[PDB]
């Protein structure tokens, strides 16, 4: 009982780590796989599921399914198999030598943590544990105490704004769009080019394509004018059987979804509009001090250009008599870890644990009552 | 003045000024285990019912520094302590003013700060730190105990009436 | 409304 | 014990310095705030209560709530942890180092003085103190012996004839109308114009806003007119959020509240009739003497304008044969404080205190026999 | 207050 | 989800 282990079960991927480390020890993504052919060789009896690179590497013989969905968890299986994996076969930590740390998205249904607390403590019989919000951890590895958080992941897009010492639970505003959607829109408009891509391999094609080549457009129209004299926009990517695919608007234009909903059919407004609608929300005082400090975390935020376009949306949609900044960290993919890793060290929390006792004679509501 | 310190032995070590006296807890710190019941703290609680009348305290022994430090510090935890509601919530309420971050020796905002010594290496610092909050962290545990009585579950009046009679007319705050 | 409250 | 401190406990804001200096040492609102949402952040176990211009600067989540109303104190709490932060974190003076000096309004109930004479004498311990007038603090500071006072506070408009040598117990009027009656109509119009405020912080905005903006018409009808043509009179405020707010006729509206409660629903009458009633009641030979010294004091009367508007009421109502004069001191938001400081620095006075011998001997009825 | 106005 | 989108 020396540190702590932090997961963050991310909806599309997961890290892991111990506490006090500035850099997580495991990274690997949320799949689970399965065979979906018969078999024919003797020589081989192996692993009926695969989890993790593995599952990535041979992806070409398996069904790939994410066992998380816009986070909420569907299959409780997967989950369980990928959390033994994790704390066996990469960290080789036993449960009980060391407590673990939770996180989830915040308007979260109780089930859900409800039953995690009760696998936990029954299943690895953890000896404490905790559950908190992504959103907290960034601001607590940002270094401040007050500001708006864009935690815009791969399965949801959220913001919870904050103030010195408290929160505001009633301004909380919770967006189902997130990256899987964005590559479902772009394997879609990759049809319209003449590309087509069905199966999840090829989804990890697309998603690995729009990790590498995409970015976010400062004007729509001048983009769209601009392409039409297509001689210097167009890129060329080298798919594994060597075929050349040359990617011309699809670019800016998945992107552009998230400011435009409209565009996948969901009657609902941008992250912008969200945002300025939150702080809205919140007393008049305050408001001054969320516009001067807006954090974002999250691996749906990374497209360059996205901050700048952000900046000039608020302030175009903000009064222009005041200060809009971005604060944009080149290290936003893993702040939620680097926020557990230091809530988990600091010393007040050491007593704030959930441990098995407490849990027994309570029961699993408790978790409910803590913290939200 | 008159009820001044004992049990204090020529072989006891220092830190600085004050003197490394063994205290006995379940916690872990830079100090040894004392099978007997007696120590530092055991001795502050029993007189503090009594020093705190006095207006006088002459240090005839290094212990004499621990003493005052530790009723200086029970009178805050009493201060704290008289709001209390549950005997959980009054532990819980001593272990988070055990671990703080209160003016410690040679540094201002600490009172009689003429008296203590101001240390100077590096190492010292972080070992009276920890010997301190191991001290702090005995007394919140030993006021728990005794504090609070099992009817009524509240802090009995005659142990939260000296809230106002701050030792030598000051405390940490 | 325009200061307070939306309306 | 070589001079004495002078608490002048305002209904909407305390003043406090040493005897002898010309400007108080300490000038914050009596505000006792505290937080109204859960908390989350974990690095915070902070201050459940606020107290003073910290409440100010954070009322954004805080539910401020006034321990005095209209010169009575409704909560003992509030009143004592603002003692206490006044003493100790503003001032730093031990209460027995000093004695201390308390102001109350005329016609309070005996209740407040005894509870008070109390908690000061059994919590502080304090040597000694009195309890006295603001409108004989105010004549002191005005070097005067004769006059009539028009203390309109935060919470209590009061007047109390004075000749020379004595006073006319007889002949005092108190009004509760006084500057939050004005910022709750304020309120009410601005509602009317298009802009709303409802919680404390607006509240403290438009006590702001008037503060700034507001000034008295020495015609009401011509100055309804001349705004029937709003072309010159309109003026903007900045909220702190940047959103600019036009004020009309809501400038000269308000104030006229004072000559007319009857906009609030008030059966009672103004300023200037009360004070005539007040004069009238005297005798007759020191009415020539009123009518020449008319001292006026409180931070509800510096609108530009009020005493010329006072004046002419004042000479129609009151026989047109001799002359009216209106005395306004540049500084009289704190005559009350400076003459207090006065009279503890009189030598005469140096006997007249309570002490403690006093207390250690009966109820504090001693407050009221003696100390008046 | 106790009869007429609050305080 | 059980009603409303799919989770
Ligand atoms: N280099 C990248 N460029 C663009 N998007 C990326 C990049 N890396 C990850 N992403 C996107 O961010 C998502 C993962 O970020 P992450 O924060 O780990 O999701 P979660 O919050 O559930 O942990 C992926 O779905 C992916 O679409
Ligand atoms: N600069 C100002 N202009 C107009 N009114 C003011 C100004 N400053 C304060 N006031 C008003 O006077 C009130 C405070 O004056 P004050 O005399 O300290 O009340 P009190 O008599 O209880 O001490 C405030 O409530 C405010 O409405
Ligand atoms: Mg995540
Ligand atoms: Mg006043």
């Amino acid at each position: 009982e020396t540190t702590a282990l932090v997961c963050d079960n991310g909806s599309g991927l997961v890290k892991a780590g111990f506490a006090g480390d500035d850099a997580p020890r495991a990274v690997f993504p949320s799949i689970v796989g399965r065979p979906r052919h018969q078999g024919v060789m003797v020589g081989m009896g192996q692993k009926d599921s695969y989890v993790g690179d593995e599952a990535q590497s041979k992806r070409g013989i398996l069904t790939l399914k994410y066992p998380i969905e816009h986070g909420i968890i569907t299959n409780w299986d997967d989950m369980e198999k990928i959390w033994h994996h994790t704390f066996y076969n990469e960290l080789r930590v036993a449960p009980e030598e060391h407590p673990t740390l939770l996180t989830e998205a915040p308007l979260n249904p109780k089930a859900n943590r409800e039953k995690m607390t009760q696998i936990m403590f029954e299943t690895f019989n953890v000896p404490a544990m905790y559950v908190a919000i992504q959103a907290v951890l960034s601001l607590y590895a940002s270094g401040r105490t007050t500001g708006i958080v864009l935690d815009s992941g791969d399965g949801v897009t959220h913001n919870v704004p904050i103030y010195e010492g408290y929160a505001l639970p009633h301004a909380i505003m919770r967006l189902d769009l997130a990256g899987r959607d964005l590559t479902d829109y772009l394997m879609k408009i990759l049809t319209e080019r003449g590309y087509s891509f069905v199966t999840t391999a090829e989804r990890e094609i697309v998603r690995d394509i729009k990790e590498k080549l995409c970015y976010v457009a400062l004007d729509f129209e001048n983009e769209m004018a601009t392409a039409a004299s297509s001689s210097s926009l167009e890129k060329s990517y080298e798919l594994p059987d060597g075929q050349v695919i040359t990617i011309g608007n699809e670019r800016f234009r998945c992107p552009e979804t998230l400011f435009q909903p409209s565009f996948i059919g969901m009657e609902s407004a941008g992250i912008h509009e969200t945002t300025y609608n939150s702080i809205m929300k919140c007393d008049i005082d305050i408001r001054k001090d969320l516009y001067a400090n807006n954090v974002m975390s999250g691996g749906t935020t990374m497209y360059p250009g996205i901050a700048d376009r952000m900046q000039k949306e608020i302030t175009a949609l903000a009064p222009s008599t005041m200060k809009i900044k971005i604060i944009a960290p080149p290290e936003r993919k893993y702040s939620v870890w680097i926020g557990g890793s230091i809530l988990a060290s600091l010393s007040t929390f050491q007593q704030m644990w959930i441990t098995k006792q407490e849990y027994d004679e309570a029961g699993p509501s408790i978790v409910h009552r803590k913290c939200f | 003045p008159a009820y001044h310190s004992s049990l204090m032995d020529p072989d006891t070590k220092l830190i600085g000024n004050m003197a490394l006296l063994p205290i006995r807890s379940q916690f872990k710190g830079p100090a040894p285990r004392e099978t007997k019941d007696t120590d530092i703290v055991d001795e502050a609680i029993y007189y503090f019912k009594a020093n705190v009348f006095f207006k006088n305290y002459e240090i005839k022994n290094e212990a004499d520094r621990t003493l005052i430090y530790i009723t200086l510090y029970i009178s805050e935890c009493l201060k704290k302590l008289q709001k209390c509601n549950s005997k959980s919530q009054g532990e819980k309420e001593m272990y988070t003013l055990g671990i703080t971050n209160f003016p410690i020796p040679g540094e201002p905002g600490f009172p009689l700060n003429a008296i203590y010594a101001k240390p100077a290496n590096k190492q010292e610092d972080e070992v009276m730190r920890a010997y301190l909050q191991q001290l702090r962290q005995e007394t919140g545990l030993r006021l728990c105990e005794k504090v609070f009585d099992p009817q009524n579950d509240k802090p009995s009046k005659w142990w939260t009436c000296f809230v106002k009679r701050q030792f030598m007319n000051k405390s940490l705050s | 409304w325009x200061a307070x409250c939306p309306a």
